[PDB]
RNA sequence: AAAGAGAGUUUGAUCCUGGCUCAGGACGAACGCUGGCGGCGUGCCUAAUACAUGCAAGUCGAACGAACGGAGGUCCAAAGUUAGUGGCGGACGGGUGAGUAACACGUGGGCAACCUGCCUGUAAGUUGGGGAUAACUCCGGGAAACCGGGGCUAAUACCGAAUGAUAGAGUGUGGCGCAUGCCACGCUCUUGAAAGAUGGUUUCGGCUAUCGCUUACAGAUGGGCCCGCGGUGCAUUAGCUAGUUGGUAGGGUAAUGGCCUACCAAGGCAACGAUGCAUAGCCGACCUGAGAGGGUGAUCGGCCACACUGGGACUGAGACACGGCCCAGACUCCUACGGGAGGCAGCAGUAGGGAAUCUUCCGCAAUGGACGAAAGUCUGACGGAGCAACGCCGCGUGUAUGAAGAAGGUUUUCGGAUCGUAAAGUACUGUUGUUAGAGAAGAACAAGGAUAAGAGUAACUGCUUGUCCCUUGACGGUAUCUAACCAGAAAGCCACGGCUAACUACGUGCCAGCAGCCGCGGUAAUACGUAGGUGGCAAGCGUUGUCCGGAUUUAUUGGGCGUAAAGCGCGCGCAGGCGGUCUUUUAAGUCUGAUGUGAAAGCCCCCGGCUUAACCGGGGAGGGUCAUUGGAAACUG
């Protein structure tokens, strides 16, 4: 991925447990390094604006460069800019697969895209950036088929997001339709990342 | 330098190799303390040498990693 | 005046215009009056042309090239012009 | 629909004014540390400095000079597929930005004041003669570039003749305009043309097909000239000019014009900036900005200028001509000392200047050029490959699990915390990578053979169109795809007192040093060096240089002048700016509709094509105090 280090490390800082529940926060809640047990310190606005920019580019695990660009990108739609931006965050075919039972985080989805195991309408994707589209299929390709991982994959999967509508018999998932904010993350304020970007 | 001009540069670092009628690399940058150096000296670039023992800012004073 | 092909496209992908200019000028430089698209990249070739504009330049001493004579046999303006000269 | 962020710093503390500095974005960038890959792009910004070496413009035997098989005479050999004169092209294509402040460029017009090879169409004609000349061969000068003389011969080479002007004059008729003048037609006289070559048929004479040549008329194309408006600094640059200003005649050019000449009068431009000095190619456009504006002219497209410096002309439809000619100048080279040759701001490449920029590569396969009837030749245009993290976009260095927590660093209030699920273990994959194989598009053709139908013909041959048969790849075994192995072969830079995200210990002691500012360093340093930790970015990260923003810090949008910088000491007044009330009239300003135009590429919107993106394609929109013209008359005139 672009980054391969420590997970617990980044969510400990951050303050929330992204890519998991809570399990990253079971203990020492606080942040890493030698500081942070000991004391805290004042926060400002560029420090919110900043967390909340970081709660966004590690959990969707995309890097800071293409992270601007997509945000330059749904600028040009229309409608409220963070709803849509955080929409076509949603619409990344590693989100879809990570959230469509076939992994468990952020990382094993974009692995798993990386060597090509899934495709769409029949056509092998090395692209974790590809952009899914309303009626666009995945599958498997008989690659892994009938591999252990994806197999405990989809057993601890949570359940399956009301906008996209997936079948475990042949490994096939599409995006019922667009995606809410009203069923998005939340504990996030999108509203902040667009003034720290304003600045 | 190369037009002939009477330039007043400092020396950055700890330690230098450098002499009368040497070659040297001006750049940018002035300093308050000095009322009339306004240039600084590359360290690496020329005939001008690095910084021994130096760990950290290792991409200036022209020190390679050990 | 020759009803010419202009390349342009990117590296390895070319794709170009059924267009008129003197035969003085560059290839991709100054030009007349475009007319077509022609694209080889596909099995099938797909060639649009105004066909109304082209028999006007014919009328008015335009030769075109022989590819360009090619695309205009096979979607009829030079059978066409023929006709015209005939009648 | 669009719609603008601030912080530090003068004081014992305040509030204003004001400057300085910083937080963002962008480079044809450079330097330092570092460095895995793929796609698309860019790369002498300085010396328009000087140039080794090779290649960049040649082509036509259908107009006049080859070896073989081989008629003929065991021996030599006749006819059959290959230099130059002549025609076309070299004015295109390609490169630089020196010069130029002007009709050079942008935009919009005018030419009743113009030209135009090749291309297309039409109307006529291609009828008869002559004298030569290269090539070739002898005689000489020759160091050599090469010069002269004698003889000989062709043509689509050259020069007269028959005939033919919408060319000159003279006239007439009719219709007309924007003053000069334009158009249709008629009459008399005087001048101006040609060339043939490859076939077919016929009788062989003839006739005929294709390509050719002469004249005229239109179209298309490319140029020429004139004009309104628009885009820089200095007034510590105020007068400049004399073929200048106008006229009368003339010469010259494709055309108007002091473009040039003789004569006549003394004019003309200028504070609405003449003249002069300095800098600079212009535009579409690029960077920034909420916008108005500000800066720039990298890549690409259009126009202009130049080709070692300065001047000139010939040939040609088109040149005062990069790889053409003559003269002078500087430089390089050869010489037998009389004299000769050269111009990379063409593609590669060398030296020098620089902080700084690439191979002395492949191919005409595709597109386009020049020649030819065609095959075909040439094409450093162009299509491709190589180098440089120079820029944008994309992907990887593993993934899940794994503990009161391996081992060991950093500290410890020496109980512990921290690196940290990070490790080992555990289960899995091969995007990259290695090994072995299958492997495209870009290709349309041109020509050649059959066809079918037309025009033309007495008939053909041929011509135009349509349908088939056969052939063509530098890239390149390239993209791509298929299988086996592998967590193994792949992470660095800057920063951590505030501006601004992120602290502990040791060493040093106004020293070493840091620094954009406030400023830190004199023994308890979160600012100096190192170690641990943390933050940002990522095959990149920092520093410097230039521009815009923040800067309302030139304020039209959007500031001011009592005391902070800022009201002339006052008056009279030319030019200029502004102007009480009402009516009628005009449409200069103002507002609006229609026509033409504001190239392509670029920003923007919607659709698509590359596995996504960058990138590419289609359509649309935007942009003017723009020309023609029709409207309204409140306001300014
Ligand atoms: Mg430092
Ligand atoms: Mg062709
Ligand atoms: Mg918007
Ligand atoms: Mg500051
Ligand atoms: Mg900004
Ligand atoms: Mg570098
Ligand atoms: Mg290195
Ligand atoms: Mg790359
Ligand atoms: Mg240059
Ligand atoms: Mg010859
Ligand atoms: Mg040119
Ligand atoms: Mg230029
Ligand atoms: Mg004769
Ligand atoms: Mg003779
Ligand atoms: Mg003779
Ligand atoms: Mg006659
Ligand atoms: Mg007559
Ligand atoms: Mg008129
Ligand atoms: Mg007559
Ligand atoms: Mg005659
Ligand atoms: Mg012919
Ligand atoms: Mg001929
Ligand atoms: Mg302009
Ligand atoms: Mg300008
Ligand atoms: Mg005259
Ligand atoms: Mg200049
Ligand atoms: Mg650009
Ligand atoms: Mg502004
Ligand atoms: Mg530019
Ligand atoms: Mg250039
Ligand atoms: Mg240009
Ligand atoms: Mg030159
Ligand atoms: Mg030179
Ligand atoms: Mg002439
Ligand atoms: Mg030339
Ligand atoms: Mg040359
Ligand atoms: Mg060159
Ligand atoms: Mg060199
Ligand atoms: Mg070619
Ligand atoms: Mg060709
Ligand atoms: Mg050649
Ligand atoms: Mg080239
Ligand atoms: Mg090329
Ligand atoms: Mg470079
Ligand atoms: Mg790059
Ligand atoms: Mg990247
Ligand atoms: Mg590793
Ligand atoms: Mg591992
Ligand atoms: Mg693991
Ligand atoms: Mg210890
Ligand atoms: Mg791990
Ligand atoms: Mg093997
Ligand atoms: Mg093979
Ligand atoms: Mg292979
Ligand atoms: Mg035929
Ligand atoms: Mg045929
Ligand atoms: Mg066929
Ligand atoms: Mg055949
Ligand atoms: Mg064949
Ligand atoms: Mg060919
Ligand atoms: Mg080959
Ligand atoms: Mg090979
Ligand atoms: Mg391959
Ligand atoms: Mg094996
Ligand atoms: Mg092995
Ligand atoms: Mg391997
Ligand atoms: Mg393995
Ligand atoms: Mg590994
Ligand atoms: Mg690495
Ligand atoms: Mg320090
Ligand atoms: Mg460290
Ligand atoms: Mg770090
Ligand atoms: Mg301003
Ligand atoms: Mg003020
Ligand atoms: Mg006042
Ligand atoms: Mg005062
Ligand atoms: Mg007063
Ligand atoms: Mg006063
Ligand atoms: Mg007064
Ligand atoms: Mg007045
Ligand atoms: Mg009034
Ligand atoms: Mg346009
Ligand atoms: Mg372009
Ligand atoms: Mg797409
Ligand atoms: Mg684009
Ligand atoms: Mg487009
Ligand atoms: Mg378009
Ligand atoms: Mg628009
Ligand atoms: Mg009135």
């Amino acid at each position: 991925a672009r980054y391969t280090g420590p997970s617990w490390k980044v969510s400990r800082r951050l303050g929330i447990s992204l890519s998991g529940t809570g399990k990253e926060l079971e203990r020492r809640p606080y942040a890493p390094g030698q500081h942070g047990p000991t004391q805290r310190k004042k926060i400002s606005e560029y420090g919110l604006q900043q967390a909340e920019k970081q709660k966004l580019r590690h959990m969707y695990g995309l890097t800071e460069r293409q992270f601007k660009n997509t945000f330059n990108k749904a600028g040009k739609l229309q409608g409220k800019h963070g709803e849509n931006f955080m929409i076509l965050l949603e619409q990344r075919l590693d989100n879809i697969v990570y959230r469509l039972g076939l992994a468990r985080t952020r990382r094993a989805a974009r692995q798993l895209v990386n060597h090509g195991h899934i495709t769409v309408d029949g056509k092998r994707v090395d692209i974790p950036s590809y952009q899914v589209s309303v009626g666009q299929v995945i599958s498997v390709r008989e690659k892994s088929a009938k591999n252990s991982a994806i197999a405990e994959s989809l057993e601890v999967s949570s359940f399956v997001p009301e906008y996209v509508t997936f079948d475990a018999e042949t490994l096939t998932g599409s995006l019922n339709r667009l995606p809410e904010r009203s069923e998005l993350a939340a504990e996030i304020n999108e509203a902040f990342i667009v003034e720290f970007y304003s600045r | 330098l190369s037009n002939g001009i009477e330039v007043t540069a400092y020396i950055p670092g700890i330690g230098h190799n450098l002499q009368e009628h040497s070659v040297v690399l001006i750049r940018g940058g002035r300093v308050k303390d000095l009322p009339g150096v306004r240039y600084h000296i590359v360290r690496g670039a020329l005939d001008t040498a690095g910084v021994e023992n130096r760990g950290q800012s290792r991409s200036k004073y022209g020190t390679k990693k050990p | 005046v020759k009803i010419r092909l202009k390349r342009m496209g990117s590296k390895k992908k070319p794709f170009y215009r059924i267009v008129v200019a003197d035969s003085r000028f560059p290839r991709d430089g100054r030009s007349i009056e475009t007319i077509g698209t022609y694209n080889p990249l596909l099995d099938p070739v797909e060639v649009k042309i105004d066909e109304e504009a082209t028999l006007k330049w014919m009328h008015n001493g335009a030769k075109p090239s022989d590819t360009v004579r090619n695309l205009l046999s096979r979607e009829g303006i030079m059978e066409k012009f023929h006709n015209q000269k005939l009648g």
